[PDB]
RNA sequence: AGGACCGAACCGACUAAUGUUGAAAAAUUAGCGGAUGACUUGUGGCUGGGGGUGAAAGGCCAAUCAAACCGGGAGAUAGCU
RNA sequence: GCUCGCCGGAAGACCAAGGGUUCCUGUCCAACGUUAAUCGGGGCAGGGUGAGUCGACCCCUAAGGCGAGGCCGAAAGGCGUAGUCGAUGGGAAACAGGUUAAUAUUCCUGUACUUGGUGUUACUGCGAAGGGGGGACGGAGAAGGCUAUGUUGGCCGGGCGACGGUUGUCCCGGUUUAAGCGUGUAGGCUGGUUUUCCAGGCAAAUCCGGAAAAUCAAGGCUGAGGCGUGAUGACGAGGCACUACGGUGCUGAAGCAACAAAUGCCCUGCUUCCAGGAAAAGCCUCUAAGCAUCAGGUAACAUCAAAUCGUACCCCAAACCGACACAGGUGGUCAGGUAGAGAAUACCAAGGCGCUUGAGAGAACUCGGGUGAAGGAACUAGGCAAAAUGGUGCCGUAACUUCGGGAGAAGGCACGCUGAUAUGUAGGUGAGGUCCCUCGCGGAUGGAGCUGAAAUCAGUCGAAGAUACCAGCUGGCUGCAACUGUUUAUUAAAAACACAGCACUGUGCAAACACGAAAGUGGACGUAUACGGUGUGACGCCUGCCCGGUGCCGGAAGGUUAAUU
């Protein structure tokens, strides 16, 4: 679980780690790894595009299976192994013909459990099946948006969507955002909440542990000149605008969905 | 102190030489006003 | 030549150094 | 390697800088001026066939010219190539 | 164990004095801060001018920066000297 | 040439970068050298850089670059696939001694090693751009084994002292030796081997992975160093005849041990932590197309080949960057003695220097220092600057606190040399001898020799024993900022910026947003416990009332309202 840190230096008095002993404490699976380098939020142009990003520990990608092809065919997992890709877990598992792959962990998954994809699976956490097959009211991760593409919703450490209605050749999800929306009925999702529930209560402590994320420090746009922000100067602390985007964009209240194609899909917007 | 200047043959070569002109309309129109002037080193090279 | 010297002006001597390089 | 005009385009002049007798009488190697393009085994192949000898080995530099001045003009002279041939154990030259 | 303590290399620059046609177009001497980290350094690479980059001072972008430098418009214009 | 002085974690030695003949020798002193110059990094001329193993070139890739086609863009052009480049990384092999005025892992002597082409005897299943394994990797810490290296003893050669003494338990010097080859050790990883099947590895596969029986417990890989050979050699303190003073042909003694010991090696190891730590080839292994007493591979030996470029010299500097023979700047490696915790510091060795104007005199004043009666901050904007404190062990230590701190709080005691405990103790290393053995780079018993802290008692010297160098001033109240950090290169280091935290807001993915006429790329090979923006700034207690103004969000009734007709 979480862990105080006793405040033997400044920089400690404040850090909570999250510890998971059952994780591999050991190198990763070296045939589902390629290499991963930064970009320190730069595009072809060599131009910052996103702020804020740069530095960090080295990290290798691990090649996790979202689409869960191998129907049928049964699965017994590893061992959970720490990814430093995304804030979940991840877990090595074994399939039955010798093809070991890396999936999402689930809430109670450990190692050892029996884990099967396909149209014809138990209703287990961590079996993938389409949502035509799942009962209506069960909470669901990895959930596509496509038949076939691969997960995208509910990735993260703790998340999880929520089937509330069936209709047509739609499913109904409530998203952990507030969101209800329509996706089809061919795409496959997988059982239980994702398993690392714990993660948002970790506080980092200190500047350092955000700086070896790859997290550069903010300046506030009160803190420039007129030329940088246009939160401008001023003899002392003046604010005096309505707060913006370093691009005059009104921020803390102004809606920037424009889309218009995805307007068939969304019940009810979030709150 | 630490001056303007640090040589390095490598990346004057990669900055400034024959290929590098060659490389783009620019450099070649650059080689072409050395050559109009009658220069006789165009680039550095050596 | 580039050593400045006084606290405004364009090129004085002064023993300053904001202001000078002649 | 070989072919005879390329030979007689090989070897430019025997070199005397009293390195070459010291070399001469004590390692057994004359010491050659070459053509900047000649590789080991077109001396070999010259010193065997152009004088009548057998040779061991070719050791090769280059000498870089020396600059030379007047006034604001400098010269430069040529690059060249010294060659050190060593015999077997018998010699004529 | 630790953006832990003291302290050389190393990275900086807090105070004083010297120097100010300097040994030096920003240093020297004596003390001084950090010194396992948000550290520092070699080598190569990318970002280009109303643009870049900026733990943000309008700071830096070749001793130049409230808009680099070079050439051109160009013999701009100058009720001013 | 002899004395003196300075550096000695550098001001010595070797390189990379950069420079480009400054290297060595002869000759010259007009100009250059902040003086003179016979000298010189200067003029003139000549000489000097030798490689299958070192580096480059080469094979392979990273960031990134170019990019057939392709997509996009008035044009120029942009982006990008296949590819092809791109080291700062991965990949074959040589050391020791000597020698030139100037080159050396290149030349010579001795001893080696690696990879190709081709030839001969045999064993035969060979084949790639594809499959698999390996290459292949983080921070920190701790212990063990060593070695470089040093010290002492033994031995060998020389010395018996310009002035009291020096045949002694005295003085000075030397006591060096590599790669390769064999051994496979201290350790480290690992459970081996056979047979049967398979939805996996783009197709196949004897390979990798998975599954199941049978058998067995020593099998393989890695790995410092030691030892033997290498070595009947080389080097080596000193001597034989000579000399053109600078040495060359010549032999050449001992060349042993024990202890201490790295930041180096085993070690890309082991443990532990989260921040979860390159790629591809060489290399091994498997087959598709293709060929099967041929071709191709394998074990051994012979034979040929290993090209081309760099190599001088400087390289913390008078040779590079700074206009200078400029108190500046500049990456790597080597790293001795005594005292010390130490790469600090002090004195020294090897080696290198005395910094290219001197000679005097001994005014004011300026600079850098030393000391100072009595007073002791009275000085001044202000204790600025100086003075002062300063080390190890031990005793002791307040308010407050987030229970870690505060704290080295404050404050204080001992400290040198000699003798004894003990002809040198506890500890460390570890020979001879006895026995056992899967029989060696072993295990027990052992304890010599060597090294050696701190303590206690007594004595004794001085004014002073952390004696030099080196080396915290301390306490009390208070503002701001939680803190470590960052910043106006060159007048401002701060109360500014950041920060962990908190909140608000946008974002459902072909995301918001950003760069881009566009294609597209970042966001992100992430998915609302994520991401972008904005404001506040740890933590504790809290965050009140106002929606009339402006903004934002929601609404659609009515009015007003453009292009169009």
């Amino acid at each position: 679980a979480v862990v105080k840190c006793k405040p033997t230096s400044p920089g400690r008095r404040h850090v909570v780690k999250v510890v998971n002993p059952e994780l591999h404490k050991g190198k990763p699976f070296a045939p589902l790894l390629e290499k991963n380098s930064k970009s320190g939020g730069r595009n072809n142009n060599g131009r910052i595009t996103t702020r804020h990003i740069g530095g960090g520990h080295k990290q290798a990608y691990r090649i996790v299976d979202f689409k869960r092809n191998k129907d049928g065919i049964p699965a017994v997992v590893e061992r959970l192994e720490y990814d430093p890709n995304r804030s979940a877990n991840i877990a090595l598992v074994l399939y039955k013909d010798g093809e070991r792959r890396y999936i999402l962990a689930p809430k109670g998954l450990k190692a050892g459990d029996q884990i099967q994809s396909g149209v014809d699976a138990a209703i287990k956490p961590g079996n993938t099946l389409p949502m035509r097959n799942i009962p209506v009211g069960s909470t669901v991760h990895n959930v596509e948006m496509k038949p076939g593409k691969g997960g995208q919703l509910a990735r993260s450490a703790g998340t999880y969507v929520q089937i509330v209605a069936r209709d047509g050749a739609y499913v109904t999800l409530r998203l952990r955002s507030g969101e209800m929306r329509k996706v089809e009925a061919d795409c496959r999702a997988t059982l239980g909440e994702v398993g690392n529930a714990e993660h948002m209560l970790r506080v980092l402590g200190k500047a350092g542990a955000a700086r070896w994320r790859g997290v550069r420090p903010t300046v506030r746009g009160t803190a420039m000149n007129p030329v940088d922000h246009p939160h401008g100067g001023g003899e002392g602390r003046n604010f005096g605008k309505h707060p913006v985007t370093p691009w005059g964009v009104q921020t803390k209240g102004k809606k920037t969905r424009s889309n218009k194609r995805t307007d068939k899909f969304i019940v009810r917007r979030r709150s | 102190m630490k001056r303007t200047f640090q040589p390095s043959v490598l990346k004057r070569n990669r900055s400034h030489g024959f290929r590098a002109r060659m490389a783009t309309k620019n450099g070649r129109q650059v080689l072409a006003r050395r050559r109009a002037k009658g220069r006789a080193r165009l680039t550095v090279s050596k | 030549t580039c050593a400045r010297c006084d606290s405004x002006s364009r090129c004085g001597a002064x023993g300053k150094x904001s202001g000078x390089a002649s | 390697m070989i072919r005879e005009e390329r030979l007689l385009k090989v070897l430019r002049a025997p070199h005397v800088s009293e390195k070459a007798s010291t070399a001469m009488e004590k390692s057994n190697t004359i010491v050659l001026k070459v053509a900047k393009d000649a590789t080991k085994a077109e001396i070999k192949a010259a010193v065997q066939k152009l004088f009548e000898v057998e040779v061991e080995v070719v050791n090769t530099l280059v000498v870089k010219g020396k600059v030379k001045r007047h006034g604001q003009r400098i010269g430069r002279r040529s690059d060249w190539k010294k060659a050190y041939v060593t015999l077997k154990e018998g010699q004529n030259l």
